[PDB]
């Protein structure tokens, strides 16, 4: 189960937190009014967060100092809301038997039992808040047959609490108050309980093959990928809206439109011919790349491979409807001999675009497709980029 | 008026209108008799006014802790009166105390009321002051304390209404303007012409009368 890893790792944390040697000291403070032991101030978590974690942010370590205390870890002595707040005021760290990590779950019965009880406690007034107040009225509306032994080993409890000392009857009062804050909040801030409901749940032939296949697994240089990656990234390096960008007009920052509105011009920007220049791939991915490239072809008497690659590719875009309508049609156009459009094929690539032609199908003609692409990557763009269209259009 | 007894509200209706008492007063002539009615009336209608509605609140309460345990009807509007009447006696005593020291000594022989005093060279009667309507004051302000408390604590009831919010609210009130009035009255035995005065008084009761009236009564009709 996931979330027990993350309440494992938080518990490492108190662990450390309540250490022997080092660990924030548990003070006892003494007052005009009275003498309160066994607290702390907010700031000394601030400050064991920043010292044994390195929290560079004081508002990051106070972030994570906030969930933590949110989930029940520790608790404003005179609030319900767990909120640390970096001040004089006292915390306090809770149980074993009361963290969250324990797969507690209260209702509405027990609800209704410390409501008796610590409304019975005192009698020298109605020592909640209103929420509390309210719920309380609700539990006697709709809890008419059973209240009685709830009363009872309420105010049995507190004989069995108050006969020990009267420190004792606070602290463990104070603890097993906070702990049903933290599993029923104030309306206000967020529960700290629930989860998604996703989480909410020849042998050694075969064998032998995936080790030789692990062997011809062509694999290169970790170096290698380095520069492919660093050099990807340098080549848009000067293109990352976020980090370097030469266009400053930022239609979401500097309240502009003209940026996403000359990208919407067919006119290609200087930094658009330039970025052509790297792989035809990405000429064919921009529109305008193919206007100007499938240009020089038509000039160039030499418009067919490009328009076969096109063909195939707006024929995998249609649904099953239309596959057999197009790849009979296409072969007849292309790939059947005598037709004017003349694809060129080998042995096996026109072996094995015969045998398919008589099943359309969504990965058709695949090794045609890669024989006449490799030839387009080889020689077109090559000569594309070394034309004086293209150097014209890129000067401005 | 169930949530609320009758009875209580015609008590405090009654007694209120007694308290206006004080400015129909003045406008005849100061004398004997006309001083001694006003600590009459005043006091009648202070406690059978803010102290019956301190004990209201009481019952609220009781109620709650005894409707939690076991409804069983802990407090009636058959006890408010109890714990009405004994007020309404010590006040009694009390009363007949500061008559008496009047109407049996300083009647004729040696003192009186009626009495005047002046600004700069010009003359101005009326009824004064002893070391009495002091500490009558003082008992008022720690009264209405009382009653704080308790409308400090009474903060978070699933009640209906929220009759505390305007109960309370009439108390703090009150005492404030109190507290000024008695200042202002017990510095300024020299510096006062009937209208002056008679401005104090109607400040004091079209405050407080008007508002505790009607923070509890108008409200039972929306």
């Amino acid at each position: 189960s996931p979330n027990m890893l993350v309440y494992r790792k938080m518990e490492d944390v108190i662990a450390r937190m309540q250490d022997e040697k080092n660990g924030i000291p548990i003070r006892t403070v003494k007052s005009f009014l009275s003498k309160i032991p066994s607290v702390f101030s907010g700031s000394d978590i601030v400050q064991w967060l920043i010292k044994n974690l390195t929290i560079e942010d004081p508002v990051e370590a106070l972030h994570l100092g906030t969930l933590m205390a949110a989930h029940g870890y520790f608790f404003p002595i005179s609030d319900h809301v767990l909120t640390l707040k970096d001040d004089g005021t006292f915390y306090r760290f809770q149980t074993p038997y009361f963290w969250p990590s324990n797969c507690w779950e209260p209702e509405n019965t027990d609800y209704a039992v410390y409501l008796c009880k610590r409304t019975m406690q005192n009698k020298a007034r109605l020592e909640l808040a209103d929420y509390e107040a309210e719920s309380l009225a609700r539990l006697q509306r709709a809890f008419a047959r059973k209240w009685e032994f709830i009363f009872m080993q309420a105010e049995a409890q507190a004989k069995v609490d108050k006969k020990r000392d009267k420190i004792e009857r606070k602290i463990l009062d104070s603890q097993e108050r906070a702990f049903w804050d933290v599993h029923r909040p104030v309306p206000g801030c967020v529960n700290t309980t629930e989860v998604d409901i996703k989480k909410s749940s020849d042998e050694l032939q075969q064998q032998i093959k995936y080790w030789q296949i692990q062997l011809d697994r062509h694999r290169l240089k970790m170096s290698k990928v380095a520069d492919s990656l660093l050099s990807y990234t340098e080549q848009y390096l000067e293109y990352d809206p976020f980090l370097l960008p030469p266009d400053p007009s930022n239609p979401w920052l500097s309240d502009d439109t003209t940026f996403w509105e000359l990208e919407a011009s067919k006119e290609p920007s200087q930094q658009r011919v330039k970025r052509w220049g790297f792989g035809m791939d990405e000429a064919l991915k921009d529109p305008v790349g193919r206007e100007q490239f499938l240009k020089f072809l038509e000039s160039e008497f030499s418009s067919e491979n490009l328009r076969f690659w096109l063909a195939v590719e707006d024929l995998k875009k249609r649904p099953i409807k239309e596959v057999p309508s197009r790849v009979q049609e296409i072969w007849q156009e292309f790939l059947a001999p005598g037709a004017p459009s003349a694809i060129n094929l080998d042995s096996k690539s026109y072996d094995k675009t015969t045998q398919n032609v008589k099943e359309p199908g969504r990965y058709t003609f695949e090794d045609a497709q890669e024989h006449i692409y490799k030839l387009m990557k080889s020689d077109s763009y090559p000569r594309f980029i070394r034309s004086s269209a293209y150097q014209e259009l890129l000067q401005a | 008026i169930r949530a609320s007894g009758l009875i209580l509200l015609e008590t405090i209706l009654f007694g209120s209108l007694l308290l206006y008492f004080p400015v129909v007063i003045l406008y005849f002539e100061p004398s004997t008799f006309r001083c001694i009615l006003l600590r009459w009336a005043r006091l009648l209608g202070f406690a059978t006014v803010y102290g019956t509605v301190t004990l209201k609140l009481h019952r609220v309460l009781k109620v709650f802790l005894s409707r939690t345990a076991q409804r069983i009807p802990y407090m009636t509007g058959g006890r408010v009166m109890r714990m009405l009447a004994v007020i309404l006696l010590v006040v009694f005593w009390f009363l007949i105390g500061w008559t008496s020291s009047v109407c049996q000594n300083l009647e004729k022989q040696i003192s009186l009321i009626g009495q005047g005093k002046t600004s700069d060279h010009l003359i101005f009667n009326m009824c004064l002051i002893d070391r009495w309507d002091y500490m009558t004051a003082v008992a008022e302000f720690l009264f209405l304390l009382w009653g704080v408390y308790l409308c400090y604590a009474v903060r978070t009831v699933p009640s209906a209404f929220h009759e505390p919010r305007y109960m309370a609210v009439a108390v703090h009130n009150e005492l404030i303007i109190s507290a000024i009035f008695h200042t202002i009255r017990f510095v300024l035995a020299s510096r006062l012409q009937s209208d002056w005065m008679l401005m104090l008084y109607f400040a004091h009761t079209h405050l407080t009368v008007t508002v505790t009236i009607g923070l509890l009564l108008i409200p039972k009709f929306s």
